[PDB]
């Protein structure tokens, strides 16, 4: 049941990531990456496993995550795809650091 | 103007 209470905290962490408090830098991660946008024609060639916040929420509701570490692996996969595809100086990379900082600070205080 | 991940728009300031 320790795992069950951890997965409940994962939902609250993702809820804060969806909150308006962070919407100024968390919006590029709400929905899956729109590969039909200009300049993103080579995203599926660089990123082999896409991941977004809506997919993480869908798998939380479907209870696909066994433990909280599998949840964090997808959250960090979401940020790693941004670090790998986008050049470092881009603004979206800076937005990923701000949202990941919010995640890592909340994820570190997981009940144990 | 601003462009992020193919999304281009004009801010309210400009
Ligand atoms: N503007």
């Amino acid at each position: 049941s320790k795992v069950s209470e951890q997965l409940k905290c994962c939902s609250g962490i993702l809820k804060e990531m969806f909150a308006k408090k962070h919407a100024a830098y968390a919006w590029p991660f709400y929905k899956p990456v729109d590969v039909e946008a200009l300049g993103l024609h080579d995203y599926c060639d660089i990123i082999k496993h896409p991941m977004d916040m809506s997919t993480i929420k869908s798998k939380l509701e479907a209870r696909e995550y066994r433990d909280a570490q599998e949840f964090g692996a997808d959250v960090r996969l979401m940020f790693s795809n941004c670090y790998k595809y986008n050049p470092p100086d881009h603004e979206v990379v800076a937005m990923a650091r701000k949202l990941q900082d919010v995640f890592e600070m909340r994820f570190a205080k997981m009940p144990d | 103007w601003k462009t992020i991940k193919g999304k281009t728009w004009r801010t309210k300031q400009c």
